[PDB]
């Protein structure tokens, strides 16, 4: 019939000692769960482990490229550099500029509307040799190179998008967000100069 | 009961499981990690630059 | 209404010296019904002694000492009494129906058969092939084997696996004496409950039974009622597949409390939630119950049912399914989806009519007297004392989603699940599948 | 300052074997510059000396380096 | 092919549990291990054969072509 | 001198398809004849076969097999899909034949 | 003759899986390269910059590398001119090109020491055995002018004299310079110059192990768990009658 | 639809694969080599896409480039490693896999074996190539020998050749194209192995038994997910221990020596994985017959299907054959052993034994044993 | 305070009986009793009464088949359909207040149908079923048939459509159905739990029809016919009758007591593994009388021709005027106890306010059941050997004799 089917023996045969009849499985299991899921958990934690490193270091596997150089220094003539012409120079992987400035640059660049900066600076605060003013060739928008003698504040003008600059290299017009970038430099003559 | 008190809080709930996945992942880590080294570092006394960077830092 | 409901009279009940509860609900009704609801089943039974509560069943109308069966059969026809009954696994009934203006030659009569049943050893053998054949018969109803099966493996290894009619071999070998055995021991005052509803006046019913069912109790032993043995639930499975049959059964659930526990109440409006399906409703747009609606846009079953099964110190929560070859799988899916969202993100707007359509069984369970008397006899059996509707009212009118949640969740929610499934049940997918369906990937 | 090597070499060249190979050598050596006109090479023979040698050597050589 | 059209099985009843109900662990030394051996033995006589066999002529190989390398005492005895 | 008889029950025991409880014809490897052939078999016997391969099957996926006891005897292994095959082959040899 | 001599094993402070690399002993195999092999071998995978934080310190380093006048771009007249080496550059090559080189050494070439450990089947042992190993050649054995027996050298005649004999040099380390010992510190550089990850990389196979273990068996009791509910599993077949 | 994991056009396809797939229950780790397979394909060409980030094709600077990507590229050095050495765990896994396979009668379900073949010819391919980038000794005259390898092909050989790789001997262009190939291949692979399994999913997954399993069938998810994660951590670890404890262990240190397109060196071994092959070309003394020997030894496969005989699948209940089978298996072992040999009388004989017995073992022995075994059976 | 409060009845101008009852029960169940059904049906439309009964949830004038169905639910309500050859009774059953919304439903469902050409063409494949499920007990087979050969018209057509009608009944033929039947003059808005005030002042709603009767069906013209079905099932089913009897039809009592008389004499006159029953159906303006035998099959000659002299015999004087003692007792139980169960006691009430316009307390019917005994019976059972007799059966049948063969 089917009133003759039983279910078998599960008993020590498998079965958690825990669960042989006359006492709730329940309240003894609702434990068991406990284990067989600490062990799960526990292994998606190794895991998490494995995994957050073996991504950490595939991602490193670029981002930078422990070929990193060092150059700081650099010595230039300031004589290389007569007045009213700013010259570029080879420097740690992007331009640098140097530039002589006239009575009339120095003086229309103090002249500026500081208050009205998109990045406030003096032109004084900026350089320490007035007649000399040092900047890396970089745009602050997107990376152009900044092309002197060239824009609408007789400073310079990136071609890529449109930023005019100052003698002093703050961007004053355009979408470049903050001012050129001033290295660090000392004279340590008359005609000598340093940067870095 | 640990494994009862375990069950019921963390690994019950989906959320509470995760959760506590990556609160244990934390753990997991520090202390994997520098215990991993110190056994190296030990299995090693006096080889590595740690322990030499002294002849010119002392020890 | 609350009205008609505190307007409803009081239940009454007095035990005696004896230890027979006598219990009884009165109204204007010229009829009326009463029996003994004794404490007896399968549940009782041995490994040897399994099956002897049914084959009695079968002889406790065949006549007594006092009256053989053409007289019993002609004294009951006769004053057009209907006397019927029935063995369940912790729970044995006998009743009639008569026109309450015989109260007291029923009560007799009740008495005459819990007490001296003839047991004609020629009698027996003759229902012993009976049964064996009405036996055969049980076995093609699919509906129901899929549920002893159920039994048979979410309580393995208990009495409560045990089916309540008994395997072949007991039913052809039971002897004379086995059934005297199983007599004497179980029907016993303290667990018997004489129980009626109609016209009847208790004291009546009281004198009556006091007067037909002189019980003595001299011992301590007499007196007690035994405890039985607790019942091991198993989160486990049993497919008896045949690709043979037209469609398959599926059967799945989860241990529940046991009568006395008060969420049974919560848990009752749970199983409204969801409800119950079959292909002739009238509703593809049907009330919440989606695993209807999806059961009705999708064609999943040709009928599903939820139920909250109950014994004594456990029970059975779960829900039951027959379903096409081909369909068997989306809807266990979709519905084991909705005992998640039961226990995971139920609605006050589905309680409220949960709660309801709930009142509405609830009321038209004592809808006659039979019925009423099914319930008195019941409720002092398994509960104690009685439950009003008044009572039934307040418990579960006080039922909010977030309380659903609570026991859902507390009984369902990764729970090892017990699966039955006869039929070609090929599409259905294996326990572990069918386990992770327990947590909701929340 | 004297090379732990040459040192612990002496020590290695009278262990059974070597001295055994060695042996094996000395005659060959004086086997062949004692004909004027042969092929055979001497090379096998040392090897086996070397070989010998040598594997010892190693196997307590380092203790003594820093 | 998917599920539920594979193939005609009748009157086969199967009773399995819960993996929370029963111990994953199982059976070590009572079944467990047996079984292994009783394996091992049973295809050692199969498989190991071939290897050994190898494992000779690799031996034998080598060690005659090691031999052919060295001198014969007598290739010059004179 | 030396019984093909003795070499099959040889060969039999050695093959060892009895240890996990199943005849001959439950291994053959089900090709297009024995598709059709199995598919005439009368419902008695498929059934049977049925069970005896997904036993195997379960033991095989366990690990173990049958106790001795209940391996098949040479003997006692029934060819109930044989005859059936052939019947199968040689009906299909003469369409086959028929068709040039 | 195919008949060669192969170099014994020795018990190298580094040669464990979980064992790093002598860095002290490496500082002087720097010295033994820096100064008596930097002059015929090339390294030029390898530069100061490496030094830096493994055997030598920055500024040491710095300075060490100083110690190098190198050839630097163009002027602004475009001319190759001379400058102090900068940490960056990498160890100065001995020869403008190879056949300058084995001019400079009777014909032979000698090869580039940055991966020859590995270029060589037995690496240190057998760069150790080739350095404190040479000898008269056995009898009936002649090597030809400009060569020099060494049994352990394919060939036997090899176009390397004798490069290393004690006190060549003076370890700054206060250490017994004898031939054996500077021969030793020597090769312990060349491993760590052919693979400096040596010392990560094993402490990082040490962690994986960790891993391994614990992991495998976890995901193996699961995979178990899981499987159980068919391993344990019981069939029966119940036909009517 | 309510399911969506069965409703989406794409989501259905993982559901489709990697859940609810029906499996056969009885399944060994001989199944595992598959879904290894895959993700050596996956580690492979990620680590190489990951390499090939830092390489540079060209003779002055492929060889040092690598080296700038070992000793410069954070753990540059370990991604080498793992790609250097999963060529190996891949050769190892696709080994095991078509063992399997041919021990399991896998071989009848015809398409997916057959793109099998193809998988395995062009993984041999892509990594023939590849191995010529570094540039070192061994890089050089692998890239002449395996290209004159074609030379040998009467009229359009030595013209294929002088085409093969750059112009008229190995040389920049030969590498700059090689570069090319090998970023190119491994998708190629991915490709084909797509086709594969679909033609395997169509006959469900073959299992040990060789009957139908029909009768069973689990969902490949809740089960074989977990089998298969557990193989991936199992053959991860030695690849693992290799790569970070022996990295060279199996890879000759003579490529150690930018290549000198003047001198061969003595003692030229090809890469571990080509072995057996290469004893098979040379132990016939003729440059075609012996490369057609070479052909052979690989697209032989092709025939496997065609001589089977024994009535039953896969061959558990075939002690005859079965060892027939490792005597194959070692066969093969010595084959390789013998490959890593120079030519001398102890070998080269053994050497055109073992390459005869192999094409007997698998044209002649085999179907015969095989339809040996059935008459023991009364068939 | 007693609960008792006489059912009232107050007949409407129209025709539109209603009969209430306050009996206080938490639940009360209202319902509207109709004079219509498969009677009124002719070669064509037919089946048209069987889709009326399934269109009980299809959309309405006053709210859509949604909204019915989630209405009724949204309470815990039940709104279904109960239907014979000759009457429609759509009750609905609630519970307190929600009575009241309850109705809104059900008011439109019998008076507002708006029959969707959709929503029609879209449920009529459901009558394929509801007639597969019905089918199943074979009782229902032989009954459909016995009633096709004990008539030839009206009444003799089916309450479950016939197949070759399944997809053709028109969105029109059941507007049609409804108009001339559903009609104030032979309806009735019975029902439970309620005050008869609040029940009347909704009756004012459902006034939208009044045409008394719109199609009155054809008398029912009797015939011995006969039908056999080979089908095998190991079992035949046989019912044989007698034209008699008519609701109402003093000569009825007759049967139902000669129905009890008889009984424990066809069963106790056929030995062995069966079934045999007194078969009683009452109608308008006829009835059938005669009994139903489940039987093993080759076992069924025997047990028809047994059961059937038994009917014979106990015409011929064979009842002691005990037995009619006793059986004018068990229809005293029989009627009584059923109407216990709320439903089956609001089938009193309404079958009857309809029927009649009155009430017969239980005690009246039972002095009219009492009324006459011995004096007929004996006699009733005569009738029953001496008029025409239609047989109907299902199953083997190989053994099973014709009437031509008594
Ligand atoms: C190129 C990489 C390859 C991958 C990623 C791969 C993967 C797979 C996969 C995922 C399976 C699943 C079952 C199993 O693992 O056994 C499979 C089966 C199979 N493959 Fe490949 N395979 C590749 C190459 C090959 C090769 C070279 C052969 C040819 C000998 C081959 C022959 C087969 C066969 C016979 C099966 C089906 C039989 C069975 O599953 O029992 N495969 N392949
Ligand atoms: C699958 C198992 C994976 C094991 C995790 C790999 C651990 C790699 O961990 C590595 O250890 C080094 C030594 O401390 C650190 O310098 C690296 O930054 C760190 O990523
Ligand atoms: S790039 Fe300089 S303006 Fe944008």
């Amino acid at each position: 019939s089917h009133t003759d089917i039983k279910v078998p023996n599960f008993s020590d045969y498998r079965r958690p000692p825990d669960d042989y009849s006359t006492k709730s499985s329940r309240e003894s299991d609702p434990s068991r769960k406990g284990f067989s899921y600490l062990v799960t958990a526990v292994t998606t934690l190794g895991v998490a482990y494995a995994a957050k490193n073996v991504v950490t270091q595939f991602v490193s596997s670029m981002s930078a490229s422990a070929d990193v150089l060092a150059m700081s220094k650099i010595e230039i003539k300031l004589s290389d550099i007569p007045e009213g012409k700013n010259m570029a120079f080879k420097w740690r992987g992007k331009p640098l500029f140097v530039r002589h400035r006239t009575k009339k640059e120095i003086d229309q660049e103090a002249a500026v509307e500081v208050s009205q900066l998109r990045d406030p600076q003096h032109d004084l605060e900026r350089v320490k040799k007035p007649e000399w003013v040092i900047l890396i060739g970089v745009c602050t928008h997107l990376g152009c190179v900044p092309i002197a003698n060239a824009g609408d504040f007789g400073g310079y003008y990136c071609p890529c998008h449109g930023s005019h600059y100052d003698a002093s290299g703050r961007i004053r017009k355009g979408p470049a967000p903050l001012n050129l970038e001033v290295p660090s430099y000392e004279f340590t003559s008359d005609d000598m100069v340093i940067v870095g | 009961t640990l494994t009862a008190r375990l069950y019921s809080l963390l690994f019950r709930r989906t959320s509470t499981f995760a959760l506590t996945i990556v609160v244990g992942a934390l753990l997991f880590e520090r202390a994997f990690d520098q215990g991993a080294d110190a056994i190296y570092e030990h299995i090693n006394e006096g080889k590595l630059w740690k322990h030499i960077k002294h002849k010119y830092e002392n020890k | 209404y609350a009205q008609a409901l505190q307007s409803v009279p009081e239940t009454q009940v007095s035990q005696l010296d004896n230890g027979v509860r006598v219990a009884s609900e009165q109204s204007s009704q010229p009829t009326c019904t009463v029996g003994v609801w004794i404490d007896a089943g399968s549940r009782y039974e041995s490994e040897k002694n399994n099956g002897a509560g049914y084959f009695l069943e079968h002889l406790a109308f065949k006549g007594t000492k006092n009256r053989p069966q053409n007289a019993l059969e002609k004294e009951v026809e006769s004053m057009g009494a209907h006397l019927n009954a029935y063995s369940s696994r912790e729970h044995t009934a006998y009743y009639i129906k008569a026109l309450s203006k015989d109260v007291p030659k029923a009560v007799e009569l009740l008495a005459d058969i819990v007490q001296n049943c003839s047991l004609e050893d020629s009698q027996i053998e003759k229902e012993r092939d009976v049964i064996v054949r009405e036996l055969q018969e049980n076995d093609t109803s699919m509906r129901e084997v899929v549920f002893n099966y159920l039994h048979a493996t979410a309580f393995q290894g208990t009495g409560l696996a045990q089916s309540v009619e008994g395997p072949s071999e007991n039913i052809r070998k039971l002897s004379r004496a086995d059934l005297t055995e199983y007599l004497s021991t179980h029907y016993t005052a303290p667990r018997m409950v004489l129980a009626a509803a109609g016209g009847v006046e208790h004291q009546q019913l009281l004198e009556l039974a006091q007067k037909h069912f002189g019980g003595v109790p001299f011992t301590y032993d007499d007196d007690a009622v035994p405890t039985l043995s607790k019942c091991r639930f198993t989160g486990s499975q049993i497919r008896h597949r045949e690709d043979g049959l037209p469609l398959a059964h599926v059967a799945i659930a989860v241990e529940g409390p046991g009568w006395a526990h008060p969420d049974l109440v919560a848990l009752q409006v749970a199983n409204a939630i969801i409800g119950h399906y079959d292909r002739t409703y009238g509703g593809g747009l049907h009330s919440s119950s989606p695993l209807a609606s999806i059961a009705v846009t999708n064609k999943l079953c040709q009928s599903f049912q939820t139920f909250s099964i109950c014994y004594s110190e456990t029970g059975l929560f779960g829900f039951y399914f027959v379903c096409d070859r081909m369909s068997i799988d989306d809807m266990m899916f979709v519905l084991q989806g909705q005992w998640m969202r039961l226990c995971t993100s139920i609605s006050e707007s589905e309680v409220l009519r949960g709660k309801n359509f709930l009142r509405n069984a609830l009321v038209s369970h004592l809808d006659g007297t039979t019925p009423v008397c099914e319930d008195i006899g019941r409720e002092l059996l398994t509960y104690g004392r009685r439950i009003p509707l008044e009572e039934w009212e307040e418990r579960l009118a006080e039922v909010d989603a977030r309380m659903v949640r609570e026991v859902c969740s507390k009984y369902i929610y990764d729970q090892c699940p017990a699966v039955a499934g006869p039929g070609p049940i090929e599409q259905l997918p294996d326990y572990n599948r069918i386990r992770s369906g327990m947590f909701w990937l929340r | 300052l004297v090379d732990p090597l040459t040192t612990v070499r002496e020590q290695c060249e009278q262990l059974e074997k070597c001295v055994k190979a060695r042996e094996r050598l000395e005659l060959c050596d004086e086997r062949v510059s004692s004909r004027s006109q042969t092929e055979e090479d001497c090379t096998e023979e040392l090897f086996d000396f070397l070989h010998a040698r040598d594997h010892c050597v190693a196997h307590k050589l380092f203790n003594s380096l820093k | 092919r998917q599920f539920g059209h594979l193939t005609r099985v009748r009157h086969l009843i199967t009773y399995s549990l819960s993996p929370f109900e029963q111990r994953p662990f199982p059976h070590y030394f009572s079944k467990g291990v047996p079984n292994v051996w009783r394996r091992l033995r049973a295809c050692i006589l199969r498989v190991a054969p071939p290897f050994l066999a190898f494992y000779l002529l690799y031996t034998w190989g080598t060690q005659e072509f090691e031999k052919s390398k060295r001198k014969n005492p007598a290739a010059y005895v004179n | 001198s030396r019984w093909l008889e003795g070499i099959r029950k040889w060969y039999y025991n050695a093959a060892g398809f009895n240890k996990y409880g199943l005849m001959r014809d439950d291994t053959i490897y089900e090709n297009d004849d024995v598709k059709e052939a199995i598919r005439r078999l009368p419902e008695n016997l498929y059934d049977d076969r049925m069970f005896r391969i997904k036993r195997a099957l379960d033991l095989n996926m366990r690990q173990q097999i049958l106790p001795k006891e209940q391996w098949t005897k040479y003997e006692e292994d029934v060819p109930y899909l044989e005859p059936y095959l052939k019947e199968v082959i040689r009906e299909r040899k003469e369409r086959e034949e028929w068709d040039k | 003759s195919d008949l060669e001599l192969h170099p014994p094993s020795y018990p190298w402070s580094h040669r464990g899986p979980l064992s790093s690399l002598d860095h002290t002993s490496i500082r002087r195999g720097f010295q033994v390269y820096k100064q008596v092999c930097s002059s015929c071998h090339s390294m030029d995978y390898v530069a100061y910059r490496h030094l830096v934080g493994v055997c030598y310190t920055e500024d040491e380093a710095k300075a060490l590398a100083e110690e190098v006048e190198v050839q630097d771009g163009p002027n602004e007249d475009g001319e190759m001119f001379m400058r102090p080496g900068k940490l960056s550059d990498y160890f100065p090559k001995p020869y403008p090109n190879p056949e300058a080189a084995r001019a400079a050494n009777n014909g032979a070439l000698p090869p580039d020491l940055s991966y020859i450990v590995r270029a060589r089947h037995g690496g240190e042992d057998y760069v150790f055995s080739l350095l404190t190993g040479y000898c008269e050649p056995p009898t009936g054995v002649s090597v030809r002018e400009g060569l020099y027996f060494n049994p352990y050298f394919p060939g036997q005649a090899i176009g390397m004299a004798p490069p290393i004999y004690n006190d060549v040099l003076e370890f700054d380390d206060g250490t017994p310079a004898t031939m054996s010992q500077v021969a030793k510190d020597v090769c312990t550089f060349l491993r760590w110059a052919a693979e400096p990850e040596h010392d990560h990389r094993k402490r990082m196979g040490l962690k994986m192990l960790l891993m391994m273990g614990l992991l495998v068996p976890l995901v193996y009791y699961m995979k178990r768990h899981k499987w159980s509910v068919l391993k344990s599993r019981k069939l029966a077949y119940r036909p009517p009658k | 639809a309510p399911n969506i994991r069965k409703s989406h056009p794409l989501l259905k396809m993982i559901n489709n694969s990697l859940i609810d797939l029906p499996a056969p229950s009885n399944i060994s780790a001989w199944w595992n080599f598959g879904s290894l397979l895959a993700v050596c394909l996956m580690t492979q060409i990620l680590t190489g896409l990951l390499l090939a980030m830092h390489y540079t094709a060209d003779t002055s600077l492929a060889f040092s480039s690598v080296a700038h990507t070992c000793r410069n590229v954070q753990y540059g050095w370990l991604i080498r490693n793992l790609h250097a050495n999963g060529a190996s765990f891949f050769f190892i896994c696709i080994f095991l896999h078509i063992g399997r396979g041919l021990y399991y009668g896998s071989y009848l379900y015809k398409e997916t074996w057959n793109t099998g073949v193809i998988l395995l010819l062009t993984l041999m391919a892509t990594a023939f190539v590849g191995y010529v980038l570094p540039w070192g000794q061994m890089s050089f005259w692998g890239a002449t020998v395996i290209t004159n390898l074609f030379s040998a092909i009467p009229y359009i050989g030595h013209t294929l050749v002088e085409w093969a790789w750059g112009g008229f001997s190995v040389d920049n262009p030969t590498l700059t194209r090689f570069f090319a190939l090998h970023f190119l291949l491994p998708f190629a692979i991915a490709g084909i192995t797509i086709i594969h399994l679909t033609f395997l999913h169509e006959s469900g997954s073959n299992n040990p038994l060789g009957i139908s399993s029909d009768s069973d069938k689990i969902p490949f998810h809740p089960y074989y997910s977990f089998k298969d994660i557990l193989g991936l951590t199992l053959m991860l670890t030695p690849f693992l221990t290799l790569a970070l404890f022996s990295p060279n262990l199996l890879g000759d240190p003579e490529n150690f020596t930018p290549a000198n397109p003047l001198v061969t060196p003595p003692h030229i071994k090809p890469e571990w994985y080509f072995l057996f092959a290469y004893a098979i070309l040379r132990s016939i003394p003729n440059k075609l017959g012996g490369v057609l020997a070479l052909a052979a030894s690989v697209l032989i496969l092709f025939l496997i299907p065609f001589l089977h005989k024994s009535k039953q699948r896969t061959m558990t209940f075939r002690p005859l054959s079965q060892t027939l089978f490792w005597l194959l298996v070692a066969n093969l072992l010595i084959l390789t052993w013998i490959g890593s040999q120079p030519v001398e009388h102890p070998f080269i004989i053994i050497g055109q034994m073992a390459s005869l017995s192999y094409f007997t073992i698998l044209l002649i022995l085999f179907p015969t044993i095989g339809t040996l075994e059935n008459k023991m059976l009364n068939y | 305070p007693p609960h008792p409060q006489d059912l009232e009845i107050t007949k409407l101008p129209n025709g539109l009986v209603i009969a209430s009852l306050e009996n206080y029960s938490p639940g009360s169940t209202i319902g509207v009793f109709i004079k219509a059904g498969s009677r009124y049906e002719n070669s064509s439309n037919l089946g048209t009464s069987h889709l009326l009964r399934l269109a009980s949830s299809l959309t309405t004038k006053g709210a859509s088949s949604f909204k019915i169905t989630r209405g009724i639910e949204a309470v815990g309500g039940k709104l279904s359909v109960e239907s014979t050859r000759e009457n429609m009774a759509y009750t609905v059953e609630c519970l307190r207040d929600d009575v009241e919304i309850l109705m809104e439903f059900l008011l439109n469902v019998t008076t507002a149908p708006e029959f969707r050409p959709w929503e029609v063409a879209d449920l009529q494949p459901q009558l394929k079923i509801d007639k597969a499920v019905a089918f199943q007990n074979p009782q229902t087979h032989v009954i459909e048939n016995l009633h096709a050969a004990a008539y030839r018209n009206a009444l003799a057509d089916s309450l479950y459509c016939p197949d070759y009608r399944i997809g053709k009944v028109t969105s029109v033929e059941l507007h049609d159905f409804v108009q001339n039947h559903f009609t104030s003059a032979r309806m009735a808005l019975v029902g439970l739990g309620v005050s008869h005030p609040v029940l009347k002042n909704v009756a004012e709603q459902l006034l939208n029809i009044r045409g008394g009767l719109g199609l009155s069906g054809a008398k029912a013209k009797y015939r011995g016919g006969e039908i056999r079905e080979q089908n095998g099932d190991s079992l035949v089913h046989a019912a044989i009758v007698a034209e008699s009897a008519a609701i109402g039809g003093a000569e009825a009592n007759a049967f139902s007591v000669l129905q009890h008389v008889l009984g424990a004499n066809p069963h106790v006159k056929r030995g062995n593994p069966f079934d045999v029953s007194a078969f009683n159906a009452s109608y308008s303006d006829s009835g059938l009388f005669g009994f139903y035998t489940i039987s093993q099959a080759a076992y069924a000659g025997q047990v028809i021709k047994a059961a059937y002299n038994q009917v014979k015999t106990i015409a011929q004087g064979n009842v002691s005027n005990e037995n009619v003692q006793a059986a004018k007792n068990k229809l005293k139980a029989k009627y009584l106890m059923s109407v216990e169960s709320s439903e089956g006691f609001l089938e009193e009430v309404g079958s009857q306010a309809l029927a009649a316009g009155s009430y017969n307390p239980p005690s009246t019917v039972l002095q009219q059941i009492d009324a006459v005994a011995d004096a007929d019976v004996i006699k009733a059972a005569k009738k029953f050997v001496s008029r025409q007799k239609s047989m109907a059966a299902s199953g083997n049948l190989g053994h099973t004799p014709f009437v031509d063969e008594l």
